[PDB]
């Protein structure tokens, strides 16, 4: 019991942990949010008593625990570790024990990152931490040192797991599997693993200076000595976009199979959805400088930074296309995991097009640091990347655990996070086009209503997750009961027109796949035997 | 199965008011108002934005308040 | 004898793909002709009647 | 896939007569009902005489009602019926409005 | 100039380079709905009847004719409102012929401006800070968090330029209505230009995080007639 | 290492056969994760003199 | 030569219906902030 999770070299067992820390941190991610939100309701202070600083803090609170410890550990070290070696037929993951520590260093990234909140008065900077508002001059004390730690150990962490992913592809794939022929969630680890091993070593050297300047008599970024706050943020943005594409890839490979599974169809047009998915991948290195259009950079370089950007919408658009292609002439079985995926099309659409407007330089004059901003990546981050993150729990967690949920508690849950989501973010484009900026705990009175709109959609979407942990306590305890009784869907392929229920009970599964295949909880000791493929 | 859909619109209609009734608790613990949010503030804030001829062509109101 | 009945999928996703373009196009072409330009031509007003009162 | 409609049922005639038991007739006949055409006459008789050889009736009741979710109109369920009219006669195959009627 | 309860739109404009700001806007705009019209029809009439599809088409994988017509549709129009959208970078960024340079540097919450043309009757150079006016000192009918203790003063009609700096931390210089967003780096001087068409007050804020005062720091500007600003000039 | 198989064998936490229900383990396990922001706007309260 | 109705008033009769739903559902997720202005004291006082 000791022995089997804090000494394991099992990539499922870790992938539980990963899981179990990852959920652990949208819990204080989202209570931020709710406290922002609350001081965000009204003109004057509300609850904060005034201290603007402490506003501040729990602003990168808030934006370092939803991405670094929620989105990545459960997209990439949870369904990555789990599914990645069970789709190609390998019996573990090359090199166990770096698997094991690209673990244990999230959760002592946490007794960092929290302790820095409680220490002198925090960090008030931004997730992005622009100097010199956050050198020794205008951040005294140990704060921003230990929210770099913190970033440090989710480097090492994400690093470990990329090289990782990348040596167990392409060395222990099964008898007759060929790149060719891999499923298309393996192809979205595959292609993430090579975002993060070229991008987080230039993340590394930004942050590692301005630790320098801060205590070490350096001048990378202070203009006493010479040095230049804009070298920073062409060094964090080279790393920043790369990043919002390692948060939405494994999310499109999620979606693919969803989408396939609810139709009775295979993905339309699948060769070039690798090709879409490698394209976009690479395309994410030439556009970062579309988050620097107003500081003062030449006008033949903003017109090369508007051609990048906006290319980027053509392979995208194919994948989208492609989705619609693949449900239509279906046989569309509405379970839950398939009411997030129709979502997902529709909500990320939207997120997707206001980026286009935001991808030429002369229209971001009026959209810097404007709440239209912050409109545009609560689409894509938060009715985007985590409504797959739901689809993907709802359709593999039956199978990983050997327990069935309640269907139509769960059809409630996704209601009540669709409404209340549209409710917080759809208002924030009309108070950013009308000019209120972003990162203020108060304003002015013209901005008072939608304001109150949003502070009531915040109080909906809380609700719908304290449903979702209510849902997994159901699950757990009552999960046997909830197969012979009614109250879950037991197949998510139901039998043909023409086939009967009896020939049904022959081949119960029709999958591409091979994970729907294996006992319901998986064997700790899956194959012996090598799979063999045609 | 037959009755669940109108069990889920029910649902869904009770989270509705359980979160909405629940903003309004919490709410009345929350600071006082500004000194500005109010119709007679409200209306000379309008009288030195007609004098600078304020928002030409969309209106320059300011009163929302009681 | 029957004759082959085919392509039914075929030619209803010919119709759905133009039904879409002219239900995208009719919302596209109120928002420039019925909003866009109506503010354009307040806008037009109040200037070409401020250049009146320079005589 | 470049297939001609008299390709097509020329080739599926071939099929039915080689299926050997319940799960080989069954599973010719999803195939032959999923692409988009309604498959002919000739093709719709080789599938009757097909679940009679393994003595299944219900069988034999689905392939009527697969061809009145695929015609366009319903004038092309009635001149279906009214070329395998003897055939589903002959054999005593009743239609499932007639068997269980409203 | 001011924004107000409930807006939905651009704040009113009193440059050519925000009503060529908003032409682009609402340019693009046209093409977004139609694409949007077409994603939301499709999807709509997808379930609702092929959720009652009984018999899948598992033979349908591929099409030549419409993935290579769905490629090359999205690069026609991204290439439609490209046109523009060059024409309005270069037509914004030159600043030929101005009348006159006014400097503005960013403090730990609040502005600074200087006036060192030299025109006024005595030569010497204006200059004055701005700061917000308190909660506490308010006079009713002023306005929260943006009426401040001073203003710039400008004329109508006439070829600016700004210069925009900073002395400790990055902060922002920003007016909704004229158009004018430019990060203020300790270092370096950027420049932007204006011609204001009308008179009136315009407000703005700061747009950098700068720390606990980065609500507090607003921007007032008033444009004023020729003889009304060499009379303001020539005093303050 | 050899391992058990079943239904409750693959988590590290106990479900059944335990005294205690495990609602306590459940629910005060989200319940400490939600409530770490406001330990720290308590401590930076006490520290302004707003307390 | 084909047999039935036109396939232009077998289509007609399936897609008409179907238009308006389209556009009643995407006139309440694009226009319910317009119902929250409605009831507001800002609005036509
Ligand atoms: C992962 C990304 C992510 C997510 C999910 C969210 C979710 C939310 N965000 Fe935030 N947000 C950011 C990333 C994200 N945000 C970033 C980068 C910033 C900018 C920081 C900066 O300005 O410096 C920001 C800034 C930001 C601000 C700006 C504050 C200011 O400028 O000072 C506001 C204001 O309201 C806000 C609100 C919200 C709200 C209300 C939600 C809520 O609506 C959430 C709604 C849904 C949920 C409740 C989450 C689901 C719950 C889970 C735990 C998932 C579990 C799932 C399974 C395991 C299957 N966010
Ligand atoms: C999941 C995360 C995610 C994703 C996927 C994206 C995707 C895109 N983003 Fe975004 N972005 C963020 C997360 C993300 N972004 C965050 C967190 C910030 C703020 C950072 C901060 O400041 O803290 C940000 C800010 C940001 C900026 C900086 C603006 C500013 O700060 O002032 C820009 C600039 O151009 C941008 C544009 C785009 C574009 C063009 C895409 C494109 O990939 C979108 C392409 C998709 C579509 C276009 C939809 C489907 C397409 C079709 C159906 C084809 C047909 C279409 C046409 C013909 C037009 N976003
Ligand atoms: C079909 C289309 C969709 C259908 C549409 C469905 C959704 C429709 C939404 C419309 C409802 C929106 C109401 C907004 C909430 C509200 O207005 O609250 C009113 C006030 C608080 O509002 P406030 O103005 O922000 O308070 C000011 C803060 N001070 C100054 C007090 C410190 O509150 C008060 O102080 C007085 C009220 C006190 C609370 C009692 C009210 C009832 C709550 C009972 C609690 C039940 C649940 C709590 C269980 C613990
Ligand atoms: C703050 C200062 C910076 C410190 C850097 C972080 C320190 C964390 C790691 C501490 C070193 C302990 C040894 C573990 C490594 C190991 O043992 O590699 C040995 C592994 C063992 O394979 P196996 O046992 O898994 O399989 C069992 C098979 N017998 O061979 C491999 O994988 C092959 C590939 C080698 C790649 C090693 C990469 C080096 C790790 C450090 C990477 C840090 C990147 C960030 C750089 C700043
Ligand atoms: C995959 C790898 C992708 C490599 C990225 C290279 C693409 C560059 C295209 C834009 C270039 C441009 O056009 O940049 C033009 C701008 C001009 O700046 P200015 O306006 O101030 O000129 C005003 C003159 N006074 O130069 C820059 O900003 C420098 C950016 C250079 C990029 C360096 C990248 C090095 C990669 C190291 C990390 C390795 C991992
Ligand atoms: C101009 C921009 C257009 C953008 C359109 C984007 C719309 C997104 C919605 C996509 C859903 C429809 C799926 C495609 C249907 C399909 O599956 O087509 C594939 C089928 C399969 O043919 P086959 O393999 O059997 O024979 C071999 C064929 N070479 O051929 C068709 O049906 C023809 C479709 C008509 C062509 C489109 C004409 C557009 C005008
Ligand atoms: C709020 C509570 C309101 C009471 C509603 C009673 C439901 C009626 C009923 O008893 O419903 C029976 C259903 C069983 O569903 P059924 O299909 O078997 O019965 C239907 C027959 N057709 O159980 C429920 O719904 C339980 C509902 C629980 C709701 C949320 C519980 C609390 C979650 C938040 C706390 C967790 C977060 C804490 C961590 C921070
Ligand atoms: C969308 C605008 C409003 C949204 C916000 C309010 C939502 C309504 C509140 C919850 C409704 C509860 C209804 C009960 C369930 C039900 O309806 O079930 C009826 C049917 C089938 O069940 P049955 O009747 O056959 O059997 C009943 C046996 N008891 O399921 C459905 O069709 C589900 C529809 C799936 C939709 C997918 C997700 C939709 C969001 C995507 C955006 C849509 C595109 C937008 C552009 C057009
Ligand atoms: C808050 C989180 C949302 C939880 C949703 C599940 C509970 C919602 C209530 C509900 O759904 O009540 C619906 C059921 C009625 O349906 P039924 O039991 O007859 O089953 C067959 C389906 N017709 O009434 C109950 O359960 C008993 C009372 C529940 C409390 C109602 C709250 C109303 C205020
Ligand atoms: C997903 C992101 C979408 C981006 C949308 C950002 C906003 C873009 C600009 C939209 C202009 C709205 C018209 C203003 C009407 C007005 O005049 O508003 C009037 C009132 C208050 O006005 P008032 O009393 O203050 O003064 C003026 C008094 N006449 O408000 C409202 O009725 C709110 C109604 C909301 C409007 C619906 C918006 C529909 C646009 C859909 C966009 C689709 C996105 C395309 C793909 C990305
Ligand atoms: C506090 C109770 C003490 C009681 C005193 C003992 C007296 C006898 C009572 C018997 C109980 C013994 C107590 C032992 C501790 C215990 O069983 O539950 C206590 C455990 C804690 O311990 P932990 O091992 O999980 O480590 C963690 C310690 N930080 O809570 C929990 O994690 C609850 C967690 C549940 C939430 C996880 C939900 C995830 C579901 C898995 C889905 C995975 C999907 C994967 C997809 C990739
Ligand atoms: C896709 C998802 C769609 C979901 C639909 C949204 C419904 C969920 C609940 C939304 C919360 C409402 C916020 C109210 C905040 C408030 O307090 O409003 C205050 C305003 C008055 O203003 P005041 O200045 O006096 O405030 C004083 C502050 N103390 O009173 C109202 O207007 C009542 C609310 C009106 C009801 C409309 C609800 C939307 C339903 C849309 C139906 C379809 C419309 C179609 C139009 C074409
Ligand atoms: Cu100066 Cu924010
Ligand atoms: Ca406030
Ligand atoms: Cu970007
Ligand atoms: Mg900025």
């Amino acid at each position: 019991m000791v022995q089997r999770w804090l000494y394991s070299t099992n990539a499922k067992d870790i992938a539980v942990l990963y899981f179990m820390l990852a959920i652990f941190s949208g819990m204080a991610g989202t209570a931020m949010s709710l406290i922002i939100r609350l001081e965000l309701a009204a003109p004057g202070s509300q609850y904060l008593h005034g201290n603007s600083q402490l506003f501040n803090v729990l602003v990168v609170g808030h934006a370092v625990l939803m991405i670094f410890f929620l989105v990545m550990p459960a997209l990439i070290g949870g369904f990555g570790n789990y599914l990645l070696p069970l789709m190609i037929g390998a019996t573990d993951t090359a090199f166990p024990r770096i698997n094991n520590i690209a673990f244990w260093v999230l959760p002592m990234g946490l007794v960092c990152l929290v302790t820095s909140t409680l220490v002198e008065s925090g960090a008030g900077t931004g997730w992005t931490v622009y100097p010199p508002l956050s050198s020794i001059q205008a951040h005294s004390g140990p704060s921003v040192d230990l929210a770099i730690f913190a970033l440090h150990l989710t480097s090492i962490s994400s690093l470990l797991g990329a090289i990782n992913f990348i040596v167990t592809t392409l060395n222990m794939r099964t008898n007759g599997m060929t790149m060719h022929k891999l499923p298309l969630f393996v192809w979205s680890i595959f292609i993430t693993a090579f975002l993060l091993l070229l991008s987080l070593p230039v993340l590394s050297a930004g942050i590692t200076m301005l630790l320098l300047d801060r205590n070490f008599n350096t001048s990378f970024f202070e203009v006493s000595g010479g040095g230049d706050p804009i070298l920073y943020e062409h060094l964090f943005w080279f790393f920043g976009h790369p990043e919002v594409y390692i948060l939405i890839i494994p999310g499109f490979g999620i979606i693919s199979h969803v989408v396939s599974t609810y139709s009775k169809k295979p993905v339309f047009g699948e060769i070039s959805m690798v090709y879409a998915m490698a394209s976009i991948g690479l395309l994410g290195f030439l556009v970062w400088s579309h988050h620097m259009y107003i500081v003062g950079l030449d006008a033949d370089t903003r017109a090369y930074f508007t051609s990048a950007t906006m290319i980027i919408a053509i392979p995208t658009g194919i994948k989208i296309f492609s989705w619609l292609a693949t449900i239509h002439g279906g046989s569309i079985r509405l379970a839950t995991p398939m009411l997030y995926a129709i979502a997902f099309l529709f909500l990320f659409t939207m997120g997707g097009l206001t980026g286009v407007a935001l991808a030429n330089a002369s229209l971001d004059v009026a959209f810097h640091d404007t709440y239209y901003v912050v409109g545009h990546f609560h689409y894509v981050l938060s009715m985007g990347a985590i409504f797959s993150l739901f689809a993907g729990y709802y359709y593999w967690s039956p199978q990983i655990l050997g327990l069935n949920y309640n269907e139509k508690l769960a059809q409630i849950q996704f209601w009540l996070i669709f409404i209340g989501a549209n409710v917080i973010f759809f208002p924030m484009h009309f108070l950013g086009i009308n000019g209120m900026p972003r990162r203020i705990p108060d304003y002015p009175d013209a901005f008072a209503g939608w304001n109150y709109v949003a502070s009531i959609g915040s109080f909906i979407a809380t609700l719908s997750l304290f449903l979702f942990i209510y849902i997994l306590y159901d699950q757990l305890v009552n999960g046997l009961n909830n197969k012979v009784n009614n109250k879950s869907v037991i197949y998510n392929k139901a039998p043909d027109f023409v086939e009967s229920n009896t020939i049904f009970n022959l081949n119960t599964v029709k999958s591409s796949s091979i994970e729907f295949l294996l006992t319901s909880p998986p064997a700790v000791h899956s194959f012996n035997t090598p799979a063999v493929q045609s | 199965n037959k009755g669940d859909s109108s069990f889920i619109a029910k649902g869904v209609a009770a989270g509705l008011l359980f979160s909405v009734g629940l903003f309004a608790v919490v709410r009345m613990a929350g600071g006082q108002d500004a000194k500005t949010m109010n119709k007679e503030w409200q209306l000379k804030s309008d009288e030195y934005l007609k004098s600078k001829n304020a928002n030409p062509w969309g209106g320059y109101s300011q009163v929302q308040s009681k | 004898t029957i004759a082959p009945i085919t392509g039914t999928i075929k030619r209803r996703v010919i119709m759905d793909i133009v039904l879409g373009f002219s239900l995208g196009g009719v919302m596209a072409s109120y928002w420039w002709w019925g909003f866009h330009m109506d503010k354009i031509n307040k806008r037009e007003k109040f200037y070409a009647e401020l250049a009146e009162r320079k005589k | 896939d470049e297939e001609t409609f008299e390709e097509f049922t020329a080739r599926y005639e071939k099929e039915f007569d080689e299926a050997y038991d319940l799960f080989e007739v069954q599973r010719v006949l999803n195939n032959c009902f999923s692409y988009d055409l309604v498959p002919a006459p000739a093709v719709i008789e080789k599938a009757l005489r097909a679940a009679r050889r393994v003595n299944d009736l219900p069988t034999a009741i689905r392939v009527f009602e697969a061809l009145k979710y695929k015609v366009e109109n319903e004038d092309q369920y009635k001149a279906y019926l009214d070329e395998l009219k003897d055939v589903r006669q002959e054999l005593g195959v009743p239609l499932k409005e007639e068997l269980f009627p409203s | 100039d001011v924004p107000t309860p409930y807006a939905c739109y651009f704040q009113d404009s009193a440059t050519p380079n925000q009503e060529g700001i908003l032409e682009l806007h609402d340019n693009i705009m046209f093409y977004l709905l139609v694409i949007l019209g077409l994603v939301s029809w499709m999807l709509y009439t997808i379930v609702m009847t092929y959720s009652k599809n009984p018999i899948a088409y598992k033979y349908i994988k591929h099409g030549q004719t419409i993935e290579v017509i769905w490629t090359i549709f999205p690069a026609v129009i991204l290439l439609i409102i490209a046109f523009p959208s060059f024409i309005l970078l270069y037509l914004c960024d030159e600043v030929i012929s101005p009348a006159m340079t006014i400097k503005a540097i960013g403090y730990q919450w609040y502005w600074k401006y200087e006036y060192s043309d030299f025109i006024n009757d005595s030569g010497e150079t204006v200059e004055f800070e701005s700061y917000v006016i308190p909660d506490e000192l308010l006079e009713e009918g002023q306005l929260r968090l943006l009426d401040t203790d001073t203003s710039m003063v400008v004329p109508v009609d006439t070829h600016i330029r700004f210069v925009v700096t900073a002395a400790d931390v990055i902060h922002d210089f920003a007016i909704p209505s004229l158009g004018i967003k430019v990060d203020a780096t300790p270092g370096r001087l950027n420049q932007v230009s204006a011609l204001i068409q009308r008179e009136g007050v315009f407000y703005g804020a700061c747009s950098e995080l700068c720390g606990t005062g980065h609500a507090n720091m607003p921007i007032k500007i008033e444009a004023v007639s020729l003889p009304k600003f060499l009379e303001w000039l020539n005093e303050q | 290492v050899h391992f058990k198989d079943g239904v409750y064998e693959n988590i590290p936490f106990k479900v059944k056969g335990r005294k205690t229900p495990y609602a306590l383990s459940h629910f005060g396990f989200f319940a400490i994760g939600f409530a770490v922001p406001f330990v720290a706007c308590y401590v930076q309260l006490k520290k302004s003199g707003a307390f | 030569g084909r047999i039935g109705e036109s396939w232009v008033i077998t289509e007609g009769r399936r897609l008409i219906p179907e238009i308006f739903q389209w556009s009643a559902v995407l006139s309440v997720c694009l226009g319910w902030p317009g119902a929250v202005y409605f009831f507001s004291k800002a609005r036509k006082a």
